[PDB]
């Protein structure tokens, strides 16, 4: 017997797309505090990760348990965020089930912990030569935070 | 199937062609051996015969 | 006695338990007394109907456009049982088996 | 608002039928097993005020 | 008619649909439903003939 | 993120490619997969429906999700193959007949 | 042009036989 095979694919789904927002959590006015850093949740929003990873200008991004380019190939529900500005030495100590300062154990994560880490430079926003005292920080804390 | 000499990993947009910046890594990492590491992180040692 | 279908309308995505429910009346605020809603007040004779359901066998007529037109319920009645056994809205003499 | 009084009964004849699937079909017979509201039934009616 | 409808049956397997099976599992975990399926078809094919 | 605690409803819209036809190709339209050639249809669906069928594991037309088109479904031709013969014994020829 | 007998006629018109197109999803042939 025979069949005449075929010469090609077509892949279909309509065009509204309902890209509910991202960027308002990273691109803002006013950070939270580090020891009161927010949280977030976001549902019923299509991911748009794959132009955000590659070319958004980002010097530090990594995750940890899955694989970046296939981030748009799976879905979750109710995504978490959180955002903070931390100094340029702190950012190697953030790890999941990370010891550090007393700062730094106020905000820990899962010993199993499958994510993704974002921090990007800004030296030109917080940096004044007069010194930056509006906003404050945590150094003297007798308490430890749970991961999330 | 064995994997030999090396290759520039390339993950980025702009192909580094050596350069190892943005989005551009090397495929390879070496292992850290220690008596005071776990029993899970011990380096056990395997053969296989087929 | 009429015969109407009932097209979909929403699914939402909730995810929540539902096990009892009530209904909500638009009352109508006679505003001629100081106790607001609270006190003296007049509306209509409104009525509602309210029934269960369970799983059931049904047999579906589609018309040449695509809209149901006929039903019959499986396990009503000895026509229904033999009209649901073999795929017709009429029958013939004979004796036929059932369940 | 405390006057009571007990509900009434009538018939469901045969109402109640809904598209189960979103999938089209034309001049054939359909066998399918749902939820459904069983003919001629038991619904209360709630006129009470 | 029974024949082509028979193809509509998951012979306890997950799915009924061939390419559903194998784009939701690793080949080792699915060739046995692959296998039950080619069981059951082929014994209605059997008495189709019979 | 939160592990599956309710029905997915955050991920990426995945590309489109455009629309062939006439000629008969694999076919994905977020739901129905196969392989077959796209002619233009005749019949009218519901607002609310998604693709018709026929028969038991027989889909006959598929809605285009993006401009609200109704297409027809065709399997690619095929069938058996045979070889006339006049026997080795005499001679050496074919007619080979498609079906 | 199919000649026939009219009692022939009749016998035809009498008996009542796409499906087809349903085998040739499987591969099924007449
Ligand atoms: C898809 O593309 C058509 C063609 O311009 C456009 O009219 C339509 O708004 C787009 N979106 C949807 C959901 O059809
Ligand atoms: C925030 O807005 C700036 C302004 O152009 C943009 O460069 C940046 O990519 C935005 N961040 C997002 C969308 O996450
Ligand atoms: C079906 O559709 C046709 C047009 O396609 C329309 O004229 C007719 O009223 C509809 N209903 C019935 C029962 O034919
Ligand atoms: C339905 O059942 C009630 C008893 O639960 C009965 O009184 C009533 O008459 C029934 N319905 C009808 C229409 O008779
Ligand atoms: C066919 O074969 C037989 C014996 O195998 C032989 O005698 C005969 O000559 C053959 N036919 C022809 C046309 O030669």
């Amino acid at each position: 017997n025979f069949r005449v095979q075929p010469t090609e694919s077509i892949v279909r789904f309509p065009n509204i797309t309902n890209l509910c927002p991202f960027g308002e959590v990273f691109n803002a006015t006013r950070f939270a505090s580090v020891y009161a850093w927010n949280r977030k949740r976001i549902s019923n929003c299509v991911a748009d990760y794959s132009v955000l990873y590659n070319s958004a200008s980002f010097s530090t991004f990594k995750c940890y348990g899955v694989s970046p380019t296939k981030l748009n190939d799976l879905c979750f529900t109710n995504v978490y965020a959180d955002s903070f500005v931390i100094r340029g030495d702190e950012v190697r100590q953030i790890a999941p089930g990370q010891t550090g300062k007393i700062a730094d154990y106020n905000y820990k994560l899962p010993d199993d912990f499958t994510g993704c880490v974002i921090a990007w430079n800004s030296n030109n926003l917080d940096s004044k030569v007069g010194g930056n005292y509006n906003y404050l920080y945590r150094l003297f804390r007798k308490s430890n935070l749970k991961p999330f | 199937e064995r994997d030999i000499s090396t290759e520039i990993y390339q993950a980025g947009s702009t192909p580094c062609n050596g350069v190892e910046g943005f989005n551009c890594y090397f495929p390879l990492q070496s292992y850290g051996f220690q008596p005071t590491n776990g029993v899970g992180y011990q380096p056990y040692r395997v053969v296989v015969l087929s | 006695q009429g015969f109407s279908a009932l097209e979909p309308l929403v699914d939402l995505p909730i995810g929540i338990n539902i096990t009892r429910f009530q209904t909500l009346l638009a009352l109508h605020r006679s505003y001629l007394t100081p106790g607001d809603s609270s006190s003296g007040w007049t509306a209509g004779a409104a009525a509602y109907y309210v029934g269960y359901l369970q799983p059931r066998t049904f047999l579906l007529k589609y018309n040449e456009n695509g809209t149901i037109t006929d039903a019959v319920d499986c396990a009503l009645d000895p026509l229904s049982e033999t009209k649901c056994t073999l795929k017709s809205f009429t029958v013939e003499k004979g004796i036929y088996q059932t369940s | 608002t405390r006057t009571q009084l007990p509900p009434a009964y009538t018939n469901s004849f045969t109402r109640g039928v809904y598209y189960p699937d979103k999938v089209f079909r034309s001049s054939v017979l359909h066998s399918t097993q749902d939820l459904f509201l069983p003919f001629f039934s038991n619904v209360t009616w709630f006129h009470a005020i | 008619n029974t024949l082509v409808k028979q193809l509509s049956s998951n012979f306890g397997a997950i799915s009924s649909v061939l390419n559903d099976i194998l784009s939701r599992l690793d080949p080792p975990e699915a060739e046995v439903q692959i296998d039950r399926l080619i069981t059951g078809r082929l014994q209605s094919l059997q008495t189709y003939v019979t | 993120f939160e592990l599956l605690h309710a029905p997915a409803t955050v991920c990426g819209p995945k590309k489109s490619t455009n629309l062939v036809k006439n000629k008969c190709v694999n076919f994905n339209f977020n739901g129905l997969t196969g392989t077959g050639v796209l002619t233009e249809s005749n019949k009218k669906f519901l607002p609310f429906q998604q693709f018709g069928r026929d028969i038991a594991d027989t889909t006959d037309a598929v809605r285009d999700p993006q401009t609200l088109e109704i297409l027809d479904i065709t399997p690619c031709s095929f069938g058996g193959v045979s070889v006339i013969t006049p026997g080795t014994n005499t001679s050496n020829q074919v007619a080979v007949l498609y079906q | 042009p199919s000649k026939r007998s009219f009692i022939e006629d009749l016998l035809f018109n009498k008996v009542t036989l796409d499906l087809i197109c349903a085998q040739k999803f499987n591969g099924l042939t007449v």
